[PDB]
């Protein structure tokens, strides 16, 4: 329990720095594969201005 | 930006949970990269700092 | 209860038991299986106007308690979401309004 | 004898069948016919019908027994279980029917080639033909690596010369300089330089593992195997030359 | 009997093993309830309700098939251009499938006629069609009623059997009276069924097409009541094969159907000649193999080798009217065979793995090491010899040696038993050519259909390798002496003896899924392109030919660099500027989602499923944080489910981007 | 190899025992490959495209 | 060798000694359970690695600990069959 | 024909429609604002604020039924009564959410929930 090493106050609340870590790069993915998409298939579709 | 933070993702859980993760709470006793942690235990390929 | 009246019989009086039924029909011969699935199957003696359903047994209640399964439930919702999305595709396309 | 198989009527089934049944079925089943064995079938149903008891079956049961029952040509007959019963009696004996494998399977050659060797635990002593039988063992030990009385240098010499004369043609045919007017000393070169790079692969394995068969009594260890690979080199410089010079003359 | 078919089950999922009756206390029960679905050998209750099982599933499945028939057949009747394509096949692409007009979806519909616009379709079922006389819509119709019915039918049959069948079912393991049935009143007595509907349904009426009456007089002559034109009224004498019908360009519907009667009279003869035969060889195998996995694994190896015969006859033994110029259609019909060809014998190779498993094995497992050494041997020796040619032409190549490589033009590998396998066929010396297209030329087998060949035979010898290892190593192996108690699928045995993954006979399928796949690319590639570059193509007046890749495959395919250029990325021109063009819009969508699948699968493929379960516990904690628990406890697939995740990932994305190429190339090029 | 003539009389696989590479090798290998694979491929498309 | 070490949580189960494949683990007597028994591995030299022992132990964390040692591979650890290291 | 003359009508009402909407001067593509303008044609502040009161109403809905069903069982045998009843209360989300964060209802200390693994003993 002694938080006194940097390290160890990095490794009490690890696992908030991986969950936010997580969603940071689901929120990314997610978002930019979506909008990729939606380009790809808008402009498959004769349709470049509804990007 | 989404390629840097799943790298830096994966690079830190590894750093963080090098010394022992819920699934493995004894990491630290064995080398810094390993083959696995058996079949049982639900199974635990890919379990190392090294992985 | 589907067999209120059949003159259930046991192997050990086939031949032994011959009073009939309310109807005509000759008794009949219940084996215990050990399948789950087909605890019971019964053999007759005789021809016999038995009434036999091929029909299932189901009710509301536990058909409702499936239609509750999380996948049934979970896909209803899904499907609804998505032809919602598709109708109002179809309703406003190419979203003008925005 | 046993109670349900007397008087069974032939309507729940024949005679003959009955008998194959019982044929088929091993004795010690016959009392309590195991579960799924057409002799359960049997079993539960001449407790039920027969001359005491249920004489008569709906239409459609007696169906479903009908296609319960065998119908007098799924059962092995007594050869049959004679074929059975002495190939499994050859197999676990250690002897083996020889077959060959064919188009996409294997015909049978009518032949008892006892399987197990001589320590039948070892698996590498299970006898073949072409390991095992007399032509291949006399092949093998006529070997010039085998071959009785031969000193080492004239293993190497027969080996090197062997191998000499037949690497030549690999280059001097289809090789890079094949359509040159010369088109065979570049062959030869080639030729002795494989035969040079594998005994230098020999004389490796000589002073790393040094085998020490070929050694006579009180010598260093490895000595015969260095001489027979040394003369190996001699004789595939040998057989090389020998090769080029028969494509030059003739 | 039916008192017990009860709905009380089908809220309580996971009924059916015994494993999953403890409650979904993991996300893992949920994917063993998905996995042991069909595993009806470790299901709960005794062998009887297996043999019950068994058959119900399968009257269902083939419900499901004739469901899926009768949907094509109602496509056609009332969503399809078969109309103007039966009155002029050579100028209409067939189409029975439409988009609706949502999203733009509109630009996939293209012009197939001047009064349709969908989507073509390249399953062959127009030809099918006409080779069956369907000429109205009534009679798709009809069609349609009538797989319908049998779907309501095979539905109902497999409701019933499971529980007209009982403990006491014993008509499923008498083998001698399915096999005689079977053989005798379906391969005998239904081809000379279907032999009967030709010679009095298509001969009536085939010849009045190709005899220029579309027309027919409508239902005057159509519909049969021509009793005066003869069953053999077209032959020409000749050799069935050796002439083709000019109009159609196919073999003459007559010899199909002398062929199917022909047929039928000679599996008759043979359900009688089995009363005494050849036997008592076969009898161990006759004895070992009565069980469900072993004649399963047969079944499947048997009907994948028919896929793939039909797979090679369907191309160049044009038997359907119309269908050898429509150029997709082939192509489509030749490579859908292959690869049910390739997955049916993976599936058959893991069957018998199963088999092994659960019942006894043979003979032929104690002598595994010659048998599974040999096999490696002469995979590697092929390996090495049919791939480097590939290398050796591409190195020698590059260095500007042309004259050392591996060619027609240089050191030629001449193909000697197929160039004197002139058996085949032995056609007259020319070609044939319906309408600016060719029917059918024979392929000049040179030194590249050697090399490819080769290729072809070392893939399949390497697939045959990984699943005869894993069928002879199920048991037991120098490795792992007790593999029998693991099970038939498991991830491994521990780290231990250096590592011990992948041993189990599952993991062996694992493997050789990805070897088939591989192997029968190759096999989809070399037809792709040796067919557009020696047979397909246009004609010249003066009896010149241009083939679509114009001869690329003598001078190209000798080198890895010509199929990459000539092949994957030439021919790929069609499929990658297909975006705002109606026909191939969704071809070279899906060209991008089959790589986008692909590559997502080497997430299951490379990575394994501890650290995934690490990253799950540190997701769980932000979720417990804030008063969100998951009572189904949320933990990472299973070793052996990541493998099968990660291997239908990358089939399914390889698989569609073969696909959406071929496909959007031949409908552009035709 | 112990079954073959000639190689069983000098070579009885007790010095240099071939196996089948271990678990973190067998990664390590792959990804070694993986990486130069991906790295190596893209100096040719780069001279090829700009040169 | 590997390293196959028991720590004190042990409750005497068998199950690690019957897991077990090469006749490593054994029960030995103890008075720190109500099971009077916790395990020992006297013979970890037979110890291929197949963490059967770790599958097979119900304790919250193993008291059975498997520890691999591949540069410590003997002929018995690795399983070898084909060849021999005596 | 038809169809293809209502494709034409759609194509000209988007020519006409997206007018306003600023695009590029040299691509022709109308361009989406993401500065928080609130104000123009094609603002991503509308979506951005419907999307969020749904995702936030999907998320308190479940988390909600999660809450008021502490058992495996409810989670895949659905309460559906009681889930369509969470479903309709999660409307009032972005209140009851903030009156239970600062009212010391959503979040639960670290002392309460498994932290991660060891890092350290000895
Ligand atoms: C096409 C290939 C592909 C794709 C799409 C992904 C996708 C993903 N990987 Mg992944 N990965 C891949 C190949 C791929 N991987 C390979 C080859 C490896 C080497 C083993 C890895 C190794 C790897 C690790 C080690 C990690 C990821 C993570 C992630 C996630 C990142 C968060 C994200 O963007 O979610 C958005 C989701 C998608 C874009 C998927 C599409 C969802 C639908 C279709 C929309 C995401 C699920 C990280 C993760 O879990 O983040 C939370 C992570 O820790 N991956
Ligand atoms: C909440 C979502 C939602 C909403 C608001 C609508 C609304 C509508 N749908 Mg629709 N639909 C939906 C989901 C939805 N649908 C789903 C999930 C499917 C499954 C594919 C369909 C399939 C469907 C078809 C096939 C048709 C409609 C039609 C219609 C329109 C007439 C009403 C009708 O036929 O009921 C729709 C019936 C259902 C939703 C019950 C499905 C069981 C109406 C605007 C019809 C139309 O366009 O009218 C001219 C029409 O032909 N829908
Ligand atoms: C790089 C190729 C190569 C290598 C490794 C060797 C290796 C060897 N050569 Mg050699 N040799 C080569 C090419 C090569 N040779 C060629 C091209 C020629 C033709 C001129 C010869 C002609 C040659 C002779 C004439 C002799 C050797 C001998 C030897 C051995 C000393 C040694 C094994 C000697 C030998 O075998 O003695 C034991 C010996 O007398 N070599
Ligand atoms: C049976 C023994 C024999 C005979 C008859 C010849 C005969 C010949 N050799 Mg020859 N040669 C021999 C052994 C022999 N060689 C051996 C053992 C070597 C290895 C050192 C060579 C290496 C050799 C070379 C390198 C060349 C010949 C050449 C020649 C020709 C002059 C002549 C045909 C020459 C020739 O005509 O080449 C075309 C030539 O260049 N030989
Ligand atoms: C089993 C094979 C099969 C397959 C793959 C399809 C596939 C399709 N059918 Mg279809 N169909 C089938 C059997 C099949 N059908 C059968 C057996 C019948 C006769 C009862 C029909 C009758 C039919 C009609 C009448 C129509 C389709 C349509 C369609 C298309 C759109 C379906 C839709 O709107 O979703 C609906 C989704 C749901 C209802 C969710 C459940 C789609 C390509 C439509 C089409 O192509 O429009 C142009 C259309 O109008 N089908
Ligand atoms: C491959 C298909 C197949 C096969 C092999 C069988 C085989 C069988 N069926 Mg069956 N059946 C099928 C499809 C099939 N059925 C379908 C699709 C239906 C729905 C119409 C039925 C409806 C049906 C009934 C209602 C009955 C059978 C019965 C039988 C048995 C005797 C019938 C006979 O002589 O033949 C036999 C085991 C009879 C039986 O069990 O005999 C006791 C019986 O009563 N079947
Ligand atoms: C005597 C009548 C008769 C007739 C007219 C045909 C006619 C035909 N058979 Mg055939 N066949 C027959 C008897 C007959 N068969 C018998 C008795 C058998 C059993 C051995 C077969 C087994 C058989 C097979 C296995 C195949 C054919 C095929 C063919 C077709 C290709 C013809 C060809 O290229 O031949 C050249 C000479 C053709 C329609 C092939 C086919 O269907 O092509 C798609 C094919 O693969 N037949
Ligand atoms: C007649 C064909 C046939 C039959 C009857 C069976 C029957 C069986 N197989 Mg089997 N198999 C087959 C073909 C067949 N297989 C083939 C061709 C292969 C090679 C791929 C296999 C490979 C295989 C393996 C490796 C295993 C089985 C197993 C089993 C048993 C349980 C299956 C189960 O519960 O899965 C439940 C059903 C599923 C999980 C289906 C899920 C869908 C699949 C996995 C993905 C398909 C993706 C789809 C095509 C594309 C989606 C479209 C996309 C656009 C979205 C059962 C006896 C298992 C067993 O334990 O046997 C005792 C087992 O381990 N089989
Ligand atoms: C009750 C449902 C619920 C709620 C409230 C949350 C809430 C949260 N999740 Mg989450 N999650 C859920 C379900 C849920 N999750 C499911 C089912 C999965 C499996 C796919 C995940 C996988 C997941 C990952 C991998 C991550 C989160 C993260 C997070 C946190 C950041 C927000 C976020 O990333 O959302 C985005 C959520 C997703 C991408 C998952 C998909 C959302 C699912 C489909 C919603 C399901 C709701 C459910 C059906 C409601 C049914 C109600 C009905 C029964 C009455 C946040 C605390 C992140 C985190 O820890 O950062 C702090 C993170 O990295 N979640
Ligand atoms: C194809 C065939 C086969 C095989 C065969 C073979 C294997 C062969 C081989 C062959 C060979 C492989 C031969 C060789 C020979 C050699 C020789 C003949 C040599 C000689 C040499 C010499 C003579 C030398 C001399 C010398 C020396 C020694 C040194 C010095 C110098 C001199 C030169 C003097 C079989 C049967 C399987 C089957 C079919 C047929
Ligand atoms: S399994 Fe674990 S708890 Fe049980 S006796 Fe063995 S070491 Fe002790």
């Amino acid at each position: 329990q002694e938080s006194s090493s940097k390290q160890i106050r990095i490794h009490t609340h690890k696992a908030a720095i991986i969950s936010h870590l997580s969603w940071v790069s689901l929120w990314l993915g997610f978002h930019t594969l979506a909008v990729y998409s939606h380009n790809d298939t808008c402009i498959a579709f004769n349709s470049p201005s509804k990007q | 930006a989404l390629g840097l933070h799943i790298t830096v993702l994966i690079l830190l859980k590894g750093g963080l949970e090098a010394r022992g993760s819920k699934l493995m709470p004894d990491k630290m006793e064995h080398s810094f990269g390993f083959s696995c942690d058996g079949p049982g235990r639900g199974g635990t390929c890919d379990i190392s700092a090294w992985d | 209860a589907e067999t209120e009246e059949g003159l259930i019989i046991k192997p050990e009086e086939a031949g032994k038991i011959t009073s009939r039924d309310k109807n005509n029909n000759p008794p009949r011969i219940v084996v215990k299986t050990n399948d789950w699935d087909i605890p019971e199957y019964q053999l007759s003696t005789g021809a016999s106007n038995q009434v036999s359903y091929i029909t299932p047994v189901v009710e509301s209640e536990d058909i409702k308690a499936w239609l509750s399964l999380n996948v049934n439930f979970f896909s209803i919702i899904i499907l609804f979401t998505v032809g919602g999305l598709i109708e109002i595709q179809r309703f406003f396309p190419d979203t003008l309004y925005w | 004898k046993i109670a349900y198989l007397q008087d069974i009527p032939r309507t729940i089934v024949e005679k003959d069948a009955l008998e194959l049944i019982l044929k088929n079925t091993p004795k010690e089943q016959w009392e309590n016919p195991p579960e799924d064995s057409y002799l359960y079938t049997v079993k539960a149903f001449a407790e039920m019908y027969g001359p005491g008891k249920a004489t008569k079956m709906g239409w459609w049961d007696y169906y479903r027994l009908k296609m319960d029952m065998p119908d007098t040509t799924r059962l092995s007959s007594e050869r049959e279980l004679q074929e059975i019963e002495e190939y499994e009696k050859l197999m676990m004996s250690g002897k083996v029917p020889f077959a060959v494998p064919g188009p996409s399977g294997y015909f049978f050659t009518g032949f008892v080639t006892q399987w197990k060797g001589k320590e039948p635990f070892a698996g590498d002593q299970v006898i073949t033909l072409t390991e095992n039988g007399l032509f291949a063992k006399q092949f093998l030990s006529a070997l010039a690596f085998y071959r009785e009385g031969l000193k080492p240098w004239q293993r190497g010499l027969e080996i090197g010369m062997a191998h000499g004369y037949f690497l030549i043609g690999p280059f001097t045919s289809l090789g890079p300089l094949r359509n040159t007017p010369e088109a065979a000393t570049v062959g030869l070169l080639c030729g002795c330089a494989i035969v040079g790079i594998v005994s230098i692969g020999g004389l490796i394995f000589g002073s790393t593992i040094k085998p020490t068969r070929f050694d006579k009594d009180g010598d260093k260890p490895g000595a015969g195997f260095i001489e027979m690979i040394n003369w190996h080199a001699v004789g595939g410089l040998g057989g090389a030359g020998f090769a080029h010079a028969l494509i030059t003359v003739f | 009997i039916f008192r017990y078919i009860n709905t009380t089950l089908w809220a309580k999922a996971g009924h059916f093993n015994k494993a999953l009756s403890k409650g979904a206390k993991t996300t893992t029960w949920i994917w063993n309830l998905h996995d042991y679905a069909h595993d009806f050998d470790i299901q709960q209750r005794s062998t009887g309700l297996i043999a019950r099982k068994v058959f119900s599933s399968n009257l269902a499945h083939l419900s499901l098939v004739f469901f899926w028939i009768s949907g094509m057949h109602l496509h056609g009747a009332y969503l399809s251009n078969y109309d103007i394509w039966l009155k002029d096949p050579k100028s209409i692409t067939p189409s029975s499938h439409l988009a609706y007009s949502l999203i733009g979806q509109d630009i996939l519909n293209s012009y197939t006629s001047e009064y349709f616009s969908g989507i073509t379709i390249t399953s062959g079922f127009f030809q099918l069609y006409r080779s069956e006389g369907i000429i109205t819509q009534s009679q798709l119709k009809y069609a349609c009623a009538t797989s319908l019915i049998a779907t309501l039918i095979c539905l109902s049959g497999s409701y019933l059997h499971m529980q007209l069948m009982s403990k006491f079912t014993s008509f499923y393991k008498k083998f001698q009276s399915l096999s005689q049935d079977h053989l005798i009143i379906i391969f005998g007595s239904r081809s000379t069924s279907l032999s009967a509907h030709q010679i009095h349904k298509m001969l009536p009426a085939n010849p009045l097409l190709d005899s220029g009456i579309s027309k027919p007089s409508i239902l005057q002559v159509i519909s049969n009541s021509l009793s005066y034109t003869l069953a053999l009224f077209s032959t020409n004498l000749s050799s069935t094969g050796k002439l083709l019908n000019p109009s159609t360009r196919s073999v003459f519907l007559s010899q199909v159907a002398a062929h199917h009667k022909t047929t039928g009279v000679v599996f008759i003869t043979l359900g009688l000649i089995r009363f005494l035969t050849m036997y008592k060889s076969q009898f161990s195998i006759l004895t070992s193999y009565i069980d469900y996995h072993i004649v399963l694994s047969i079944n499947l190896a048997l009907i994948a080798s028919l896929s793939i015969i039909v797979a090679d006859h369907l191309t160049r033994t044009p038997i359907y009217p119309h269908k050898s110029t429509s150029y997709p259609t082939i192509l489509c019909l030749s490579i859908h065979h292959a690869w049910l060809s390739g997955f049916l014998i993976i599936g058959s190779g893991a069957h018998a793995s199963i088999f092994n498993l659960l019942g006894s094995p043979t003979s032929e497992i104690r002598h595994r090491d010659p048998i599974y050494s040999h096999l490696i041997w002469v995979c590697i020796a092929i390996g090495l010899h049919s791939f480097s040619l590939y290398c050796h032409n591409d190195t020698l190549e590059a260095l500007g040696r042309p004259e050392d490589i591996f060619h027609d033009n240089s050191i030629q590998l001449k193909a000697i038993f197929a160039k004197q396998s002139f058996l085949r066929a032995e056609l007259q010396p020319d070609i044939e050519m319906l309408d600016k297209k060719i029917i059918r030329i024979t392929q000049e087998l040179g030194t590249a259909d050697f090399i490819v060949h080769h290729i072809h035979a070392f893939t399949i010898h390497v697939t045959l390798l990984i699943l005869s290892k894993g069928v002879l190593y199920a048991r037991n192996s120098r490795f792992v002496s007790d593999k029998l108690e693991l099970g038939f699928t498991y991830p491994c045995d521990g780290p231990g003896r250096g590592g011990t993954c992948q041993i189990s006979p599952w993991d062996h399928l694992f493997s050789a899924v990805f070897w088939m796949y591989n192997c029968l690319n190759v096999v989809t590639f070399h037809y792709f392109w040796k067919m557009q570059s020696d047979v397909w193509g246009f004609v010249s007046i003066q009896k010149h030919i241009s083939h679509y890749s114009q001869g690329d495959f003598s001078v190209n395919s000798i080198t890895i660099n010509g199929w990459l250029r000539n092949l994957l990325w030439s021919e790929a021109s069609q499929v990658i500027q297909s975006y705002a063009l109606s026909s191939i819009c969704p071809y070279g969508f899906i060209f991008l989602i089959g790589h986008f699948i692909w590559a997502f699968s080497l997430m299951f493929l490379f990575s394994g499923r501890a650290y995934w379960q690490e990253l799950i516990e540190s997701i769980l904690w932000s979720h417990h944080k804030l008063k969100i628990i998951p009572h189904i406890q949320p933990r990472a697939l299973s070793i052996s489910q990541g493998r099968a995740v990660g291997f239908i990932h990358y089939t399914l994305g390889g698989i569609g981007s073969t696909w959406a190429f071929i496909i959007s190339r031949l409908l552009v090029l035709t | 190899h112990l079954k073959t003539p000639i190689l069983i009389n000098l070579w009885n696989g007790d010095i240099y025992t071939p196996l089948a590479l271990s678990i973190v090798q067998a990664r390590f290998i792959g990804l070694v490959h993986f990486s130069t694979g991906l790295i190596l491929t893209y100096p040719p498309f780069i001279i090829g495209a700009t040169s | 060798s590997h390293a196959v070490k028991i720590y004190d949580t042990c409750i005497g189960c068998t199950l690690c000694v019957r897991a077990c494949p090469t006749d490593v683990l054994e029960m030995v007597p103890a008075s720190i359970n109500a099971a009077k028994q916790v395990a020992s591995s006297p013979r970890v030299e037979d110890c291929v690695g197949c963490k059967r022992c770790e599958t097979a132990c119900p304790t919250d964390f193993l008291s059975i600990r498997v520890y691999l040692q591949d540069n410590e591979e003997t002929q018995y650890s690795l399983g070898l069959d084909l060849v021999d290291w005596s | 024909y038809a169809r293809f003359n209502k494709k034409i009508k759609m194509i000209e009402l988007r020519e006409t429609a997206y007018g306003d909407r600023l695009c590029g001067k040299k691509d022709g593509l109308p361009r989406t604002i993401a500065t928080g303008e609130w104000n123009v044609r094609g603002s991503a502040m509308w979506p951005a604020a419907i999307f969020l009161y749904i995702a936030g109403w999907i998320g308190w809905a479940g988390r909600s039924y999660l809450i008021r069903t502490n058992d495996a069982a409810k989670e895949i045998n659905i309460d559906v009564p009681l889930a369509v009843t969470c479903m309709a209360s999660g409307f009032s989300w972005p209140v009851a959410a903030w009156q239970e964060i600062v009212n010391g209802e959503m979040a639960v200390p670290n002392d309460q929930i498994h932290n991660g693994g060891p890092w350290n003993q000895s």
